[PDB]
């Protein structure tokens, strides 16, 4: 539902890395060059990003 | 249709959660002629039955 | 390389991503153990309880 | 064939994968219980006994 | 029923289903408890006039919609009722229909004898003569009917707005509490107030409008309106927006 | 250990409450097995 | 004894004998309150 | 392929025969007394609910 904080593989921290992604994704910046610009290197850290559904924020626009 | 008997719309979600058939209300006309062998005719129907 | 002792494995392994699923079948759900349980009344065989 | 562990459609898994929440799910059960005044003799409520 | 304990109080076990000596420890009586089932982890006249009835009953709910909770409470009442044999002579229908009537007060949702009536072959005067004598067979008593008992009923039949039904509800209340209409039935005093309210928004119902859900005729609601139309100012609620201005409430 | 005349029922064996037991159910109303129905009517024509 | 409406959201004490229904705002679909009862979770 | 209106018009069809069938027999008895029936009693709703 939410980026997972840890990459799973490896343990490197993603939690702090989806607001970044998709802002540069709306910099017009591919997904590969996104995920390049915030570090991630190993395809197992660009797995997170590029497979995350952010399902959360759909979950939020119903009322409590 | 609550224990008072006021109407009110219902979601599916209330219904789901209430565990309430989702099923709307059905109306007839009907129209109803009587005939009294006298040569008269009325001519009498219910909207939405 | 081997986790255990870190020498290379002598075969090249094929490793990628691949997209895995969660089945709804959990062992938790499906162990189950019998031992002098409560039989029944009538037929004085064993029965869940 | 890492260790044996995965022969015969059998499957390693990462536990340190697993300790970052990697399939990890929820499990859901719902129960439904209602109480009924049918009956003047027998009468049922929601009450700790 | 330890040999050791005697008159000692068994622990049901739900392991293997015996009752053991709570302290002891022997278990007296192997596996008798039946954990499972214990714990939830050519028909008679009498009986077929009362599966007719059950049926009429039935049908009578499902005219006005009512839930099947007070279909079982009237159940009830006509086997109280037709076990007492008071009404023998009143004919079933007319009983069901007062039970029907009786359940509907006993839960806090009165249908007036009209209402009844409607989804009923049997008058309302049949209907209130056999509803007094269950009564008196039951040895039985119904609170007496609010104003408010009305409202939610009403309004929503009349589409009226919420705060139109909180407004006739306070309207109505409070009428009563100052007694502006003595000896007035709730049913009239909540039409009136239902039309003083309608008429004080934007959805604005006539005197007949109001009288066909109600079951009251127009000149009854024009009597009670005109009881409480000069206090109409001080019915109405403090934080009640007046689509028509007070002052300008019809008057007649 | 078998004749003729013993196949005719003349006395109706009743068979033991283990292998017909109180049920219970709704409570402490005890539900007869349906052997008991049966016997019930069994015994009532017997009677008349 | 708090129940939360499920349309206002509105908290608003029921005893056990009176009827299940919203104070003001009449919905009779309602949730109890989160336990004042605490519990302890391995952050694992 | 039989989806849910041929399946459920099949089930009204019975269904209304049954209603209709209903009203006969309550207009017909009220007939045979004389008095004139009202038309909004005889229908039984829950035949088709
Ligand atoms: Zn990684
Ligand atoms: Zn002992
Ligand atoms: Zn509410």
């Amino acid at each position: 539902m939410i980026i997972p904080v840890r990459c799973f593989t490896c343990g490197k921290i993603v939690g702090n890395k989806w607001e970044a992604y998709l802002g540069l994704l709306q910099a017009e910046y591919t997904e590969g060059d996104a995920l390049d610009a915030l570090g991630l290197k190993r395809y197992c850290c660009r797995r997170m990003l590029l497979a995350h559904v952010d399902l959360i924020e759909k979950l939020l626009n119903y009322a409590p | 249709w609550e224990r008072d008997g006021a109407p009110s719309p219902m979601m599916p979600n209330e219904a789901r959660l209430r565990n309430l058939t989702y099923s709307a209300p059905l109306y007839v006309d009907i129209t109803k002629t009587v005939i009294k062998e006298g040569e008269e005719q009325l001519q009498t129907q219910h909207q939405k039955t | 390389y081997n986790g255990f002792t870190g020498r290379k494995i002598t075969s090249q392994i094929f490793i990628g991503p691949t997209y895995y699923q969660r089945l709804k079948h959990m062992v938790d759900d499906k162990i189950h153990s019998r031992a002098r349980g409560p039989i029944q009344i009538l037929n004085r065989q064993p029965m869940e309880g | 064939s890492y260790t044996g562990y995965n022969q015969e459609d059998s499957v390693i898994m990462n536990r340190s994968a697993v300790d970052r929440g990697f399939f990890r799910s929820v499990f859901y059960r719902s129960y439904k219980e209602q109480e009924s005044k049918k009956g003047f003799d027998q009468e049922e409520v929601f009450e700790k006994p | 029923t330890c040999p050791n304990h005697p008159d000692a109080i068994l622990v049901e076990d739900y392991r293997a289903g015996d009752m053991i000596c709570p302290e002891c420890g022997l278990v007296v009586g192997d596996r008798v408890i039946d954990v499972g089932s214990e714990w939830r982890t050519t028909m008679s006249s009498s009986d077929r006039a009362m599966m007719n009835a059950f049926k009429e009953i039935t049908t009578m709910a499902d005219r006005i919609n009512l839930p099947r909770n007070i279909v079982d409470r009237t159940n009830n009442l006509f086997k109280q009722v037709y076990e007492q044999k008071s009404l023998k002579g009143r004919a079933n229908d007319a009983i069901a229909s007062a039970c029907l009537y009786i359940a509907c007060r006993q839960e806090g949702v009165p249908r007036t004898f009209k209402e009844i009536c409607a989804v009923s072959r049997i008058s309302k005067k049949e209907i209130g003569r056999c509803f007094k004598l269950i009564l008196k067979a039951l040895e039985t008593s119904v609170d007496l009917i609010t104003t408010g008992d009305f409202m939610s009923r009403f309004c929503s039949n009349l589409c009226l707005p919420k705060q139109v039904q909180m407004a006739a509800t306070h309207i109505a209340r409070k009428a009563v509490e100052l007694d502006l209409v003595p000896g007035r039935s709730p049913i009239s005093v909540a039409a009136a107030a239902i039309y003083m309210a309608s008429q004080a928004s934007a959805e604005k119902r006539t005197q007949k409008e109001i009288g066909d859900i109600a079951g009251v005729a127009d000149v009854t609601i024009r009597q009670s309106y005109r009881l409480i139309y000069p206090r109409a100012p001080d019915l109405f609620p403090t934080d009640f927006k007046f689509d028509t201005p007070v002052d300008k409430l019809p008057q007649l | 250990y078998a004749r003729p005349e013993w196949m005719i029922v003349t006395v109706l064996p009743v068979p033991p409450l283990s292998v017909r037991p109180a049920v219970v159910m709704q409570g402490s109303a005890r539900n007869q097995d349906d052997l008991t129905h049966k016997l019930a009517d069994i015994v009532k024509i017997n009677n008349q | 004894m708090i129940y939360i409406c499920g349309e206002c959201h509105t908290e608003n004490e029921i005893k056990s004998r009176d009827p299940i229904r919203c104070r003001e705002c009449g919905y009779r679909i309602m949730y109890k309150k989160r336990t004042k009862r605490l519990v302890v979770f391995d952050a694992r | 392929l039989d989806l849910a209106g041929p399946l459920l018009a099949f089930l009204f069809r019975g269904m209304f025969k049954n209603l209709l069938k209903e009203v006969r027999i309550y207009a017909q008895k009220f007939i045979d007394r004389g008095k004139d029936f009202n038309l909004e009693l005889a229908i039984k709703t829950r035949i088709i609910s």
